[PDB]
RNA sequence: UUUUUUUUUUUUUU
RNA sequence: UUUUUUUUUUUUUUUUUUUUUUUUUUUUUUUUUUUUU
RNA sequence: UUUUUUUUUUUUUUUUUUUUUUUUUUUUU
RNA sequence: AGGAGAGCGUCUGUUGUACAUCAACACUAGAUACCGCUAAUACCACUGUAGAGGUAUAGUAUAUAAUCCCUGCCCGGUGCAGUAACAUGUAAACGGCGGCUGUUGACGGUCCAAAGGUAGGAAAAUCCUUGUCGGGUAAUUAUCGUCGUGCGUGAAAGUUGGUCCGACUCUUCACAUGUCGUUUAU
RNA sequence: UCCUAUUUCCUAGUACCAUUAGUGAACUCAUUUGGUCUGAUCCUAAGUACGCAGUGAGCUAAAUAGAUACAAGGAACUUGACAAGCAUUAC
RNA sequence: AGGGCAUGCAAUACCAAUCAGAUAACAACUGAA
């Protein structure tokens, strides 16, 4: 249900991770990076890599993969592959919905200040039922039976 | 039924290639999207946070040990004593604020 | 009717039964009854030096 | 909460809280006298605080006093989308009450009995467990004599029908007090017999002029207000005696009180508490109420009313669950001698 | 000694596994989190760090009352070090002398010279109030809010902040043998100042070493502060070392430079 | 009761966060353990007061006090010096047991005061026959820590140890050997005898736990004979499991030095044994955090001003290099100090000489810079630059390191005192330049 | 309650138009440590209210009984205490 | 037995009730050893 | 719901 | 608005508590009283 | 990784169980 | 689980029932009665606890049911309140409220009583299992509208009801249909 | 000599007890093949670059429990529209 | 009975007002066995 009690935005959250307000500066800060004088403290890279991901904005070019050490996900990695960006069961026409238990499409539209929903069985075919529902909504809008 | 049939043939073919030990090549074309939730992106943040936490804890321990040692270093540590004797600074018995001198006790 | 060893042991155990206003004279397999059981019998023709009879009254 | 030995007391040997500062009690006495004279010098008003004066002051306070015309656009958290519909009534900088949390050092957990006595049986019927509550440490005794205190903010008391106020003394100690309808954040109060007749000020009955609106009247010397504490309630001064003060309560009852006891001047805050209309049973469900079942719909053994069907009628007087009449039946010990009660 | 005693790792309670619902709790636990402590509390906590400021706040009246209001506010707390190293010796000594004078006046109270003292205190109190109040800014401005405002999140403006590289042959010869041989954002004016405050961002020195120890996917192309972090926020050309000090009244940020108004600035 | 929907959400998210946080803390915690061990079979039963009148104190009392101070880490100059003064007075009434305690305390505290060591040594020398294992071990252990070589007495200590071998402890015996090898006071015959006794001791009354302590690169290549070398090397492999990084490092070092110095003995080892060491090197061995010294930094600044590229700190397989040039990696510098030489002398230590020779063998253009020579320059930069430049044009040091000229306590003290003020003036000058001081207030 | 001396100030709402004043505090307990400790201990003794109770000692004491009219519950038989019913309930006797 | 009920009961061995009977395997008339 | 040398004890807090 | 957590312990601050207390394990470093800065 | 132990929190004793056997002249090595 | 007329009607929520097969309880609201602190009331170890660490805009008890609507008469009567130390006041507490006869009949006689059904609804959750007339059908006694006599109900006992609303009876319209005359094949 | 101070710190061999790490209601109950199927999550999946699971033989009788397709009429059935049906058909 | 004889049955009762537990500062505080 689209209840008030829900976030207004649907974007991934990357909240700030502030450090304790009583700790001193890290150890990695004592490094001389000058071309002439070079100084690499112990665990310099270890500390700096972690420290860089504090802000939350500087997630890096490859964020999903710069922290997943587990091989489970790496094993599945692929290169040079085209992928879609839309779920199969998502029609672009407004008012269309799909029900998993009923296994059927529904169309919501308002007529004369009253809510009405129609059934669309998808047993004969997913694409056929989806197109039938989209055509029904378009016919509603064309004939002018939807309030505006 | 047809999809469960085609999957088998595909898998069989791929397995044959793996057995053969041929170079790993796949169908580099437009794949569908059966997923809906951004599980990978949502999952990365937890590891980031965890890492942060770990780092913090490390820092805390480092600081604790350094702090404990610093005070023990030579030339710093001293048997500090009060300048004025505490007895003189002690409040008198007739002080109105002394315990047992007001009808509240 | 659930199975709860905690409940069972906290309400029906050896230390919980003693607090019960029951007839303790009845013999109990898994309980501390108070029924006397008459002990070891008389002696026949064995060695007299090896016949045991007492312990808590004789411990030293 | 506290122990019986720590909470129970009949006789009181003190009516004030003394906090001397000089090394010697001889100097402390002079300091106290100087403070009393300083408060006496400052006191200037001596007229009775009547209903008409109250009204006139309220009209001025709620007609022209409140004018800031502020730039509320900048007073907000930038970059916070917030909820998808859920918004507060008003921002914290324009609300009547404080948008925060009660003080941690001035509160404690509440022990919910659920209307049950020691025996474990239900004693009080129709008693639910609503929203969590915290017991407040309300300072009923004005022990702090000859000292001024300014109001910082006003708080909400779930346990009371009136609002509270955060009082801060010059020394910097924080304390809770019963607020008034007139008192606003910034107003100053003082507890002393030499103080003026103003809202919030606490003075003896005897010192209080006649026909003066008062509240938080104490029964015994230095015990605390018990006779009137609820919102919108107040008492009036009728008569005066050398040792007694005649007061008219909120229930139209005339009673005499000691001349030594303390009392506050003004009206309890939140006068409009009896105007809310609950739109649904959910309000009662959250407040900690339970459904009430009439006895009429009960069995004869359960209730006398049971079985016997009938409308209003005039033959057989009704009987409660306890077997006692509940219409015009006085419930008071006839033997109990009337005390300071004049007119009941 | 109960039904179950497992804790920590072995939590008997069952939690949701759905990433969609999990993504909503992080927002509530980070952004909509409530704080009991006030701004003054936060300020006091770092009294050691900012003694000058800590003392001025409690010394000059008015500032304490102003910094206790329910309305949202943003505060900057310059460091003692910053003050010391920025301020000239004469100005620092003069400021300390007046702070001590006010403290001595209050100590005397609690414990034509008479006419001159009133004028001196009246002028010094106004000067210090003006100085102090300059830092205060209406509204709540978070580190992330500022960062994003500065165009840190815009791909069209992140070109100078994302791709960073350095000579790897000079810092890791063993691992590389083949090589051997932003915009200005204007903030609302302060309480005691009409002039706006410019804010910008800059790239840190550390940011130019991530690729050497991280997986990068860059496309085909055709003094230095020691403070940590990939990005440095400059609020009016004062660097921020610490921030996000959320409170009941607003936010507090520690800057490495004392902001002084034009009214106090010399010719 | 019941909660508001708004509050419910926040509380649940907060709770969840808690769980996440807790999960996120015990990551790096690997080597921890709830259970621990504390040594308690050394404290005395009698009670004493450190803050008491030293005059009323006795040998027993003072002995106790010294050790209690050390254990409690009550580092007080005013307190320690009184102890030393009273000890000097009561030097003629100290039991062997008491002396040992005193020594242990001093050593544990690292109280650098030669005046007391020098005064207590002769009395120890006379009471050597009545000495015991514990006393004998503590003497040497303290001496080693404080870096005060005494070849006259240390040798005697060893000889008494050998005489009382039948009564000594394996641990103390091992530590004595170690100490002796580090101090460099054992002639060939003594060395041989020590080795022969050590082998039997190790093979008869040593376990996994006790054996690990016998591993020392400095000792192995200068005290130990081939027969003991081979047995040590072979048993290390078997006893490797029950070890620590500190012993691992030593083992590796030993291996390296053996390979570099004694090809024959190295070849005499077995294939299996060899493989162990081969594979060992490939592993990552943890190391403690390190940073440049003030002397190091001053030298580095002078070098950089001269116009030469180099590094501050870096590891090279098994050896640390002070300075390494980028244009010519072959080149390297080493900054010495007071600790690099024995007390009141300029003689290099055995570990310093061994590390110098190992790198010289391996082909490292090694240069050394002393501190007593450096201090003389004062706070002048041109003089230091010229000093460095004159060194650079000269050939490197020989394979075999030599000792410096004679010195004295007086000179040492003087030098130290002198340097004290230089290190402070340079810091003040450095720190002052960082302050812009631009802002001017009208007021 | 006595707040910390390093920050005696507390949050408050905006004062109305005609309030002004806002006098400073009087921190007289920061001159000595013992004075502050004694002041806190004295403040810790303060009470809220005094509750009365029945006492036979007093000349005007009394107790309560049953409600006027007697009566009772609807179809309920109350069994009185005894040595064989509800024995040893909240306390021994 | 519940916690509330169990918190107001003594042990049976705390009394003399255990030495006021003669129940045994033989019967109802038990004679103690050495009687 | 307390994380690495053990106890006693005071204020504030993300 | 139906008005919501804090004690054991951690950090910080303030100190005249105490072997009921951290290897007699180990490394590094120019270094410390009074009659050498 | 838990259990054990402080707090919540309870002799609201989980028979044959425990850091729990008489409680420091402990021979410090 | 659709379009239209009409009867009844605060649900959401709890549950299988006070008769003839067609229910209750709870509730937003209003109103009455008791009680000034060691309050009333409840448990019924009585110097106890809950109420309540509350204080007449508070606590508890009884009955009714929408936010509004104009809301009738009667204290002879049990009881309570009061005291001539047994007038008088309480029907939103406590049972209820009618005969002969004369001109369709405003009106006249007489008996009795504290008062002598108010208005509204009205073939009804009630009389009667076919009251007159009109709308639908080839037939309507079923059902809506209406008349107000045939018997009768009856106003904070809750009557009537504009608008809105519906898992509440019934009339009636539309698509498909083996419900069907009347039954087949896989 | 322009760093926010150039302030040594990997890791002590470690008491007693719990544990079959995977799918599956694995709990009371019992007509108990433990594991397949019957419902949401946990993997950016052409169903996861071959995963889990599947128990005697024969035969056109009729009746009964269900599925698909029925000429014309379309409530004439039944107390009652119970039941059944519509919601897929040029692509 | 020469010798030996783990553990559990909650034990200062070979004595001493009563009321929890290794048997409770007064008082609150009560009683048919």
């Amino acid at each position: 249900s689209a209840n008030p009690y829900k976030p207004k935005s649907r974007e991934v959250f990357h909240p700030y991770v502030p450090a304790p307000e009583h700790l001193p500066p890290p150890a990695y800060t004592t490094a001389v990076l000058k071309p002439m004088q070079q100084f690499i403290p112990k665990d310099f890279y270890r500390d700096m890599r972690v420290d860089s991901l504090r802000d939350g904005v500087s997630l890096g070019s490859d964020f999903p993969w710069n922290v997943t050490h587990k091989y489970r996900f790496w094993r599945r990695r692929k290169y040079n592959i085209q992928l879609d960006d839309r779920f199969i069961r998502l029609s672009p026409v407004t008012g269309v919905d799909y029900y998993p238990r009923l296994n059927v499409f529904a169309v919501q539209w308002r007529e004369d200040g009253q809510h009405r929903i129609r059934w669309f069985r998808a047993a004969y075919g997913l694409t056929r039922a989806m197109r039938a529902a989209e055509n029904f909504r378009k016919t509603l809008e064309a004939t002018g039976r939807v309030d505006n | 039924k047809i999809r469960q049939r085609i999957v088998r043939i595909r898998k069989r073919y791929m397995g044959q290639r793996i057995e053969a030990g041929l170079p790993p090549y796949v169908w580099g074309g437009p794949y569908p999207q059966y997923g809906r939730k951004r599980s990978l992106f949502i999952r990365g943040e937890m590891y980031r946070r965890m890492l942060i936490y770990s780092f913090d804890e490390r820092r805390r321990r480092a600081e604790k040990l350094r702090k404990r040692r610093q005070a023990v270093k030579w030339g710093v540590f001293k048997l500090r004593q009060p300048s004025v004797p505490p007895a003189l600074t002690a409040l008198p018995t007739y002080h109105p604020l002394y315990p047992g001198n007001l009808p509240k006790r | 009717n659930e199975s709860s060893p905690l409940h069972m042991g906290a309400g029906s155990a050896n230390w919980t039964a003693v607090a019960r206003l029951e007839d303790f004279t009845l013999r109990g397999l898994s309980h501390p009854p108070w029924i006397h059981v008459s002990s070891r019998p008389f002696y026949g023709a064995g060695g007299g030096a090896v016949l045991a009879a007492c312990m808590s009254s004789a411990v030293w | 909460m506290l122990w019986l030995a720590a909470t129970h007391r009949n006789r009181v040997a003190f009516q004030l809280f003394a906090t001397p500062r000089e090394p010697t009690a001889s100097k402390a006495a002079a300091a106290a006298r100087a403070a009393a004279e300083a408060v006496a010098r400052s006191s200037t008003v001596s007229a009775p605080f009547t209903v008409q004066k109250q009204q006139r002051l309220l009209a001025l306070l709620a007609a022209s006093s409140s004018v800031a015309d502020p730039s509320a656009d900048l007073f907000r958290v930038h970059g916070l989308p917030g909820f998808s519909g859920f918004r507060p009534s008003s921002p914290p900088h324009l609300s009547k009450l404080f948008r925060g949390r009660v003080s941690r050092h001035l509160s404690c957990r509440r022990v919910n009995h659920l209307g049950r006595n020691n025996s474990g049986r239900i004693t009080v019927r129709f008693r639910g467990a609503g929203h969590f509550r915290r017991l407040r440490f309300v300072d009923y005794k004005r022990g702090r004599k000859d000292i001024f205190g300014t109001v910082l903010r006003l708080e909400y008391d779930p346990n009371r029908s009136a609002h509270l106020a955060l009082l801060q003394y010059d020394d910097g100690v924080l304390s809770y007090i019963l607020a008034t309808e007139v008192t606003r954040p910034g107003d100053r109060v003082v507890a002393s017999k030499h103080a003026s007749i103003a809202p919030g000020n606490c003075l003896p009955l005897g010192n209080i002029p006649v026909s003066t609106i008062v509240h938080n009247v104490e029964l015994r010397p230095g015990a605390g207000g018990q006779i009137v504490r609820a919102g919108g309630c107040y008492a009036t001064v009728v008569a005066k005696d050398r040792h007694f003060v005649t007061l008219k309560l909120s229930s139209t009852e005339v009673r005499r009180f000691p001349a030594d006891c303390w009392a506050t001047v003004g009206q309890v805050s939140n006068a409009a508490h009896a105007e809310r209309i609950r739109g649904k049973a959910g309000v009662s469900y959250w407040m900690g109420e339970r459904p009430r079942t009439r006895g009429k719909a009960m069995n004869p053994v359960d209730h006398p009313h049971g079985g016997g069907t009938g409308k209003k009628g005039l033959k057989r007087p009704p009987v409660s669950k306890w077997g006692i009449l509940c219409k015009g039946y006085k419930t008071r010990a006839k033997k109990k001698p009337l005390g300071l009660i004049v007119r009941r | 000694r109960w039904w179950t005693r497992a804790s920590g790792m072995r939590n008997p309670v069952k939690w949701t596994r759905d990433w969609e619902v999990l993504n909503r709790k992080v927002y509530f636990a980070f952004d909509e989190r409530e704080i009991r402590r006030s701004m003054l509390d936060a300020v006091n906590a770092h009294r050691k760090t900012a003694s000058l400021f800590h003392r001025m706040i409690n010394a000059v009246p008015g500032v304490a009352h102003a910094m206790s209001l329910p309305g949202p506010h943003t505060f900057f707390l310059p460091s003692d070090k910053a003050c010391r190293d920025h301020l000239s010796p004469d100005s620092l000594h003069a400021l300390t002398e007046r702070v001590a004078f006010l403290e001595e006046q209050q100590r005397q109270r609690v414990g034509g010279t008479a006419a001159a003292i009133a004028d001196r205190v009246a002028k010094t109190t106004e000067q210090l109030r003006t100085f102090v109040l300059a830092h205060l800014i209406p509204g709540e401005w978070r580190m992330k809010t500022l960062l994003l405002a500065c165009g840190a999140g815009d791909p069209r403006r992140n070109g100078s902040l994302r791709y960073q590289d350095t000579d790897r042959e000079l810092f890791a010869p063993v691992m590389y043998a083949s090589r051997l041989g932003s915009s200005v954002f204007l903030l609302p004016p302060p309480q005691s100042t009409d002039e706006p405050l410019p804010v910008w961002v800059q790239a840190s020195r550390y940011a130019a070493f991530l690729p050497i120890t991280t997986s990068t996917n860059f496309p085909r192309f055709e003094r230095r502060s020691t403070v940590g972090g990939a990005l440095h926020l400059w609020v009016g050309g004062a660097l921020v070392t610490k921030g996000d000090l959320r409170a009941h009244n607003g936010v507090v940020h520690m800057i490495d430079k004392p902001l002084i108004p034009v009214q106090l600035l010399a010719s | 009761g019941i909660l508001r929907p708004r509050e419910r959400l926040l509380l649940n998210a907060l709770k969840k966060e808690a769980d996440i946080r807790y999960r996120g803390r015990r990551m790096h915690k690997r080597f921890r353990s709830w259970a621990q061990q504390r040594v308690r079979h050394y404290w005395l039963p009698q009670k004493v007061c450190v803050t008491s009148d030293p005059q009323l104190m006795d040998g027993s009392y003072i002995a106790a006090c010294v050790q209690k101070a050390a254990t409690l880490r009550k580092h007080d100059l005013q307190l320690w010096h009184g102890f030393s003064k009273r000890i000097l007075e009561l030097a003629d009434s100290l039991t062997p047991q008491q002396m040992g305690y005193i020594f242990y305390g001093y050593g544990k505290s690292l109280f650098r005061h030669e005046e007391l060591y020098r005064g207590l040594l002769p009395f120890v020398a006379e009471a050597l026959p009545e000495f015991h294992s514990h006393a004998l071990m503590t003497v040497a252990w303290a001496l080693e820590r404080v870096r005060v070589n005494d070849r006259a007495v240390v040798a005697q200590i060893a000889e008494e140890a050998l005489a009382k071998k039948d009564l000594m402890r394996p641990a103390d015996f091992i530590k004595i050997v170690n100490c002796v090898a580090r101090m460099g006071a054992a002639p060939p015959s003594l060395a041989a005898a020590l080795s022969a006794e050590l082998m039997r001791v190790l093979d008869e009354k040593c376990n996994a736990l006790l054996f690990r302590g016998a591993v020392d690169h400095v000792a192995v290549a200068t005290l130990y004979s081939d027969p003991l070398r081979l047995y040590l090397l072979e048993r290390f492999t078997k006893t490797a499991i029950c070890c620590r990084p500190m012993h691992y490092q030593k083992a590796f070092q030993s291996a390296v030095a053996i390979r570099v110095l004694h090809p024959p003995v190295w070849q005499q080892l077995s294939k299996a044994v060899r493989n162990f060491y081969i594979r060992l090197s490939l592993r990552r061995i943890p190391q403690r955090a390190r940073r440049p010294s003030p002397l190091h930094w001053d030298v580095s600044n002078a070098l950089a001003k001269l116009g030469v590229f180099h590094r501050n700190t870096f590891q090279w397989g098994c050896f640390w290099i002070d300075i390494g040039e980028i244009d010519d990696r072959r080149q390297c510098w080493f900054v010495d100090g007071p600790s690099d030489f024995y007390s009141s002398t300029n003689e290099y230590t055995e570990a310093n000489k061994l590390q110098h020779r190992i790198l010289s063998e391996l082909g490292w253009n090694i240069r050394r810079v002393r501190w007593n020579d450096w201090v003389q320059l004062g706070t002048d930069m041109d003089a230091k630059v010229e000093y460095l430049r004159k060194l650079r044009e000269r050939p490197p040091w020989p394979a075999i390191l030599t000792d410096g000229p004679s010195s004295s306590r007086q000179e040492m003290v003087a030098n130290l005192r002198s340097a004290r003020d230089v290190q402070r003036a340079l810091k003040e000058r450095r720190e002052k330049n960082r302050q812009p001081h631009s802002l001017v207030m009208n007021l | 309650y006595l707040p910390s001396g390093h920050q005696p100030h507390a949050e408050r709402q905006v004062f109305h138009e005609g309030a002004g004043e806002s006098p400073p505090l009087n921190l007289w307990w920061r001159e000595n440590r013992e004075l502050e400790e004694a002041f806190r201990r004295r403040l810790g003794e303060a009470k809220c209210f005094e509750r009365a109770f029945a006492d036979s000692s007093e000349p005007l004491g009394y107790t309560k009984g049953r409600c006027r009219g007697g009566g009772g519950k609807s179809g309920r038989s109350v069994r009185r205490r005894s040595k064989t019913h509800k024995y040893r309930e909240n306390r021994a006797f | 037995i519940r916690p509330r009920k169990k918190g107001m009961r003594l042990d049976r061995r705390r009394s003399k009730k255990q030495y006021k009977h003669g129940r045994h395997v033989g019967g109802w008339n038990y004679r103690w050893l050495g009687s």
